[PDB]
């Protein structure tokens, strides 16, 4: 026999260890490979796809509802119409999402964001909305004036209904921790920013038209977005056998 | 990351033997992201 | 018929630099959601750039990657020295949800066992013992008994191994009479019944049981069974809408309606 | 002509040394495994004392007492070599050696009428065993030239299905359509030689599984006759005769 | 020593393990393979010859007699003379033949079936019956209208005796499970279909024969055939030791 | 003298599209059970067929593929701390009906055997001890006792192991003085005698025995023994009728009549 | 299915020690299923 | 280390196994081998006579 | 029987740690069957 030294680690099972192994069934000859539309090699291919982010998550808004961000005829200048942080895998409105669900199977996330928003009020119904990106540092701005100092985009509502508003990876580090944890790991350093929505001018419609209309918003991964380490996702749990 | 040079020999008869694939590129996502008919420029408006 | 190609890629996208732009021709940030299509705005159109020679991988998010790894898919005790299992991944929900991601998908798959001797308080107990797990696909017949004639396995595969060695491991390949295993199906098992209970299951999906037994009679004593599973040389297609609620059978994907999933704050307008 | 349009003729002749068989309806002509006897080869051969090859003296036809398809038939068989063990000069060959190697040509016979309706599964099996008594009766397991009655032919006589035993070399007499049965049988066995007193390498069975009947009145009394012949023989180990 | 690290699986007795061991006579030289007649190499060899189906399966055949399909002389038209699930491998006609044996050894299986038939009346007796295949999707033909819309062959009794009816593989899948127990794993999914036999016109006889006579069933695997998946005989068991 | 050839394939036949066809030429579907042939009308002469490249393989029919798997041929416990088996595989019937599928065949075997200790009340224990298996061919002397001679073994092979140590095991040639091993014998025994027990076994196929003992003595508990057998590189003639009633004793094929294989339904008329 | 490419290298001096052989194919069954004399053509009938 | 998976028979003692194990005395040097009358190689030189 | 490959290299320093030789062939025996001076044929008488 080779003389041989066997090492720590030696019978060990390594959840992720990669080795070749006996077949059951050594000889077992596989069926065909058919053509199948829709391959997928990675899930960057997944989060790259736009899905709803469920925005409206207020006591009065159930189910469907929690998807439509509300837009009214105001009375005032220059209001706020909603805020968010724009981390991908924390608790929130992005948690249930499809770029949500796979930054919660990993540790680190990277790349820019794409935000969507998409009009629904009649074709009457005219508005001009600025949102608008802030970048780490301090709390969400507070009025619009605080807000169009950061990155942004001004909306004009048309024939084209929606609007993409680009959150571009800004950050000190190459990847962020996709968890904003304090209490234990001090996470919270990671916090990517703030998107917030504001009145640009005003929603405006013709007489006796409905005085509140509805914007869905959408979010996906940018081509530049990676994801590394992965972990369980803690979302699904479970407290005994199934039935 | 990944090393340039390892060894990559199969001791066994069938392939479910083997080893995890080393592949693991991604491909361009449009059949997910933009499965439409018609080309629609991102310098252009989407609808006309 | 495939009119949109697929380039592979082994690192994410470099960001070129790019300069200011006022004109009525070019406007990337005017989408249409209505269409169907994701956003195609890019960075360097929405923002003023700069050079980033970006090579960030895309390793570890490959089918590969996200599905090769062990993951526990049974777990039990035997009774009279055995126990029989369903091969079926619908009992512990970490792999379960994982493999609903897809909504077909062919991979062999490693299994490891992991066993080891307890008494009947569920106390861990130092004792080597012979055990026998042997794979019965359907139609062949079950043992009922510790010590059947059916154990001889002269055709049934069997792996004897011992709680005192290293946990076992065979490889298994893709299995399926169909072209690909299906973690979705809107169908039922059988022509001529409609009942709820032969809806959403393809039978397929079950190659058959394992059967596990200590090889002569523990005194007083059980075997305790962990089975892992990990996907190999994964090829999948159809990606799905993640599972956003509890798991409650095992055989079916029945949930409790509920009205939001994550929780509420005290207003849209605070981030 | 039969080979130009692809068919077999239902005619025969079967030529051996100073014998001839004909038939007029045949079913072609089985040849066991596709092979015919051959000679034992330099480099599989372990006696080395020259054989005898006796030829035309033992390489013809012999034709054994006929049996009755009565209505209670459950079939006959015979085993091969002991059924002709003790005819003419292949019998004394075979006592008068120690070892003994051979195919054989075997023609079953069984005519009735157009009016008569029958099914017969004629198989030649190799190394078949009559098991089905705890303690097998020698009478039984070397009927001689005699041959013995089936008595459990569903099982075969050896605990398999008698529906499967298509898979050694047969043919069928079903009376609508042909009068005899032809298979031409090569040596088998796990050996080059071996003793023709102690070891039986086929065992011919003529069973029937659809029974006689016929339009009433027709001739009652059909009989069953085998006619075989060793083929490709050869004998090693002289010394006096001895037989089982 | 050559370090080394040993794995999960090290010291287990997988029985369908296949390495290289030490042999308890190293210098043996085995006898010479000589020329025997009727070698095999696949069992796919087997199951292509035809064997008898036990498709008279019921109380008052014994033996024997569970070979013959019934005939007989009819006084009505379009009648029914057998029916059988086209299943290889299920408990049924099929299980003690050759393709069903080695069916059962085997968990799945693939091809087209060859089933011919042999007349046996009398020289005399004439007829014509209808043998058809119904592929699955309900429940067996109920009479020769609904049959004859499947797969089907036209048999006329005389000189060549018999007829072959090639149940083609009209699947799903490539592949079939062997058994469709339901209770458990619900493979009735896999059934395959069914085999009816009808009168084409009638059976006829001159005057004083046998109004009655016999057809026998054969069954074989087709050259597109093949098993997958070894698994223990069912039929094959034992209570204790053998004497 | 071989006149029927025979072409080796790796895959099944394909399937060739094929149009209808109305002549009183070619009729594939008229046959003749009477010659002893099998039908050989194809798919595409009986109905319209359409491609099909068929990729289906055949490897797991082969001969090697199917009997190339362990199954128990022998169990046992030692009584005084030895134990003698006669080396014959018809006491365990999975193995015993595989082998009878064919007349003759020809391969090694590989035997793996699994050892464990047990009480008086037949339960185990987590005991090493170490055991000696001594195969003695026919001719030498088998040992009485547990401390005997004859376990110098300087020419009988053995093979010591311990319970603690995996399951032992060794490759074994083609033995036989024969040309190929018998798995159907229509002859006795010896010349001059023609008793019903003489009939049916070819004395061949017996190689000798293993004796097996603890090389030291067990205080009150004895040995339990499994031994398992593979066959490797098989090469086989003639194809047999397959076992269809029980077995009965381990050394004859003898059997209980039965007037059906399948169970009975109540008619021919319903599936 | 079967590796393209796996080591098969004998350890041991005698063949009886070598791991499973790795052809499989099957053969032409005609031996079996039409060991006759006179070929019968599928186009033609059997006797004449 | 080299990743490696230890197989049944491992530590088992078959008195007719055939390995390489290490030398009690590594560096011996055996006398010479001087012609002696009578070699024999194989046993049947010897059943011969 | 052996096999004609089979791999055969020497871990160790000592000749006496090699497996064993794999000649095993034998030699006319007539230094032992007929260890005679005279030539006897076989055709002729031995003594005269
Ligand atoms: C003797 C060795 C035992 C090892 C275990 C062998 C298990 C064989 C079965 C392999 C099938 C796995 C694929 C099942 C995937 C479908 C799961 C589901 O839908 O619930
Ligand atoms: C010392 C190592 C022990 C290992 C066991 C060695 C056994 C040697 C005997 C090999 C013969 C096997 C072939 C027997 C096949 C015939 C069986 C039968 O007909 O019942
Ligand atoms: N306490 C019980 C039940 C424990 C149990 O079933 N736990 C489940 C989750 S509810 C599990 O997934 N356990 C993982 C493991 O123990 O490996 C026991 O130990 O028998
Ligand atoms: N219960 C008895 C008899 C058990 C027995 O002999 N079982 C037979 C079948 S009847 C067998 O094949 N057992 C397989 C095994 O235990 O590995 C014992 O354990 O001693
Ligand atoms: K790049
Ligand atoms: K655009
Ligand atoms: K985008
Ligand atoms: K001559
Ligand atoms: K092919
Ligand atoms: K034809
Ligand atoms: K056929």
């Amino acid at each position: 026999g080779i003389p041989t030294l066997y090492t720590p680690g030696s019978g060990q099972f390594l959840t992720t260890d990669d080795f070749q192994t006996p077949c059951m069934l050594p000889k077992f000859q596989p069926t065909p490979v058919i053509d199948i539309p829709g391959e997928v090699k990675n899930f960057l291919e997944v989060v790259q796809v736009e899905s709803l982010v469920e925005i409206n998550n207020v006591e009065s808004a159930e189910g469907v509802a929690r998807y439509r961000i509300p837009l009214n005829v105001q009375d005032a200048m220059d209001g706020q119409i909603m805020a968010l942080r724009v981390d991908p895998g924390i608790d929130g409105p992005m948690q249930s999402t499809l770029l949500g669900v796979f930054t919660r199977y990993y540790a680190q996330w990277s790349g820019s964001l794409d935000f969507t928003f998409m009009f629904c009020g009649t074709f009457m119904t005219t508005g001009k909305v600025i949102i608008a990106y802030t970048p780490p540092g301090g709390d969400q701005p507070t009025n619009r004036r605080q807000a169009m100092l950061g990155t942004h985009v001004v909306w004009d509502f048309g024939l084209q209904s929606s609007i993409t508003l680009v959150v571009p990876w800004i950050s000190s580090g190459h990847f962020r921790g996709t968890t904003l944890e304090n209490t234990i790991y001090k996470y919270r350093y990671y916090e990517a920013g703030y998107i917030t929505m504001w009145y640009q001018t005003n929603m405006v419609v013709p007489p006796n038209f409905p005085t509140t209309a509805s914007i869905l918003m959408f979010v996906a991964a940018q081509p530049n977005f990676s994801l590394r380490i992965l972990k369980d996702r803690p979302d699904i749990s479970q407290e005994g056998a199934l039935q | 990351g990944s090393n340039i040079h390892y060894t990559n020999i199969n001791y066994y008869e069938n392939a479910a033997s083997n080893s995890l694939n080393k592949q693991d590129f991604t491909q361009d996502p449009e059949k997910f992201t933009r499965p439409v008919v018609d080309v629609m420029k991102e310098a252009a408006v989407p609808l006309k | 018929g495939q009119v949109i190609k697929s380039a592979v890629r082994s690192t994410v996208e470099n960001t070129v630099q790019s300069t200011h732009s006022i004109t009525t021709e070019a406007t990337p940030a005017l989408q249409a959601a209505e269409t169907g299509a994701t956003s195609n705005a890019s960075d360097e159109s929405m923002i003023e750039t700069r050079n980033v020679v970006n090579t960030h991988g895309v390793a570890e998010t490959s089918l590969e990657a996200f599905y090769g790894r062990a993951g526990l898919v049974a777990m039990f005790s035997t009774d009279g020295g055995i126990y029989r299992w369903y091969i079926n991944f619908g009992e512990y929900v970490q792999l379960r949800a994982k493999l609903e991601l897809l909504t077909y998908a062919r991979f062999d798959m490693e299994f490891t066992i992991v066993a080891q001797v307890v008494n009947a308080q569920s106390k861990v107990q130092d004792f080597n013992v012979d055990y026998q797990v042997m794979f019965v696909p359907p139609g062949a017949s079950v043992p009922e008994n510790q010590d059947s004639y059916q154990w001889q396995s002269s055709c049934n595969p069997s792996v004897i191994s011992n709680t005192g060695l290293p946990p076992a491991r065979v490889s298994v390949p893709f299995m399926s009479s169909a072209n690909a295993y299906s973690f979705s199906y809107d169908g039922y098992t059988q022509f001529g019944d409609t009942s709820g209970s032969s809806y959403g299951i393809v039978p397929s999906n079950y190659l058959g049981m394992l059967v596990v037994r200590t090889c002569e009679d523990l005194d007083g004593t059980r075997l305790r069974v962990r089975v892992y599973a990990k996907p190999k040389h994964v090829k999948g297609w159809i990606p799905r809408s993640p599972r956003m609620t509890p798991y409650k059978s095992r055989y079916t994907g029945v949930y409790t309606d509920t009205t939001k999933f994550c929780a509420n704050r005290a207003r849209i307008t605070t981030a | 002509s039969a080979e130009a349009c692809g068919y077999s003729d239902r005619v025969a002749q079967l030529t051996l040394g100073n014998s001839t068989i004909t038939t007029q309806e045949a079913a072609n002509i089985v040849v066991g495994y596709g092979r015919w006897p051959t000679s034992l080869r330099d480099t599989d051969a372990t006696a080395v004392d020259k054989p005898t090859q006796p030829g035309v003296s033992a390489e013809r036809f012999y034709t054994l007492p006929s049996v009755q398809w009565t209505n209670s038939f459950k079939g006959h068989y015979w085993k091969l070599p002991d059924a002709l063990s003790e005819l003419g000069l292949f019998g004394q060959n075979l006592q008068f050696h120690y070892l003994y190697r051979g195919g054989w040509v075997i023609h079953v016979q069984c005519n009735a009428t157009k009016f008569h309706q029958g099914t017969l599964l004629v198989v030649a099996t190799p190394e078949h065993k009559i098991q089905s008594a705890e303690s097998p009766a020698f009478a039984r397991t070397n009927p001689g030239e005699q041959g013995a009655a089936y008595q459990f032919p569903f099982t075969f006589e050896d605990g398999t299905a008698l529906g499967n035993a298509l898979i050694y070399p047969h043919q069928w007499v079903n009376l609508r359509t042909n009068n005899s049965a032809t298979l031409v049988l090569p040596y088998v066995n796990a050996l080059p030689m071996d003793s023709g007193i102690r070891h039986n390498n086929w065992t011919l069975s003529v069973i029937p599984i659809v029974p006689l009947e016929y339009a009433a009145g027709a001739t009652t009394y059909v009989p069953i006759t085998v006619t075989i012949a060793p083929m490709c023989t050869e004998y090693n180990g002289l010394r006096a005769a001895v037989t089982q």
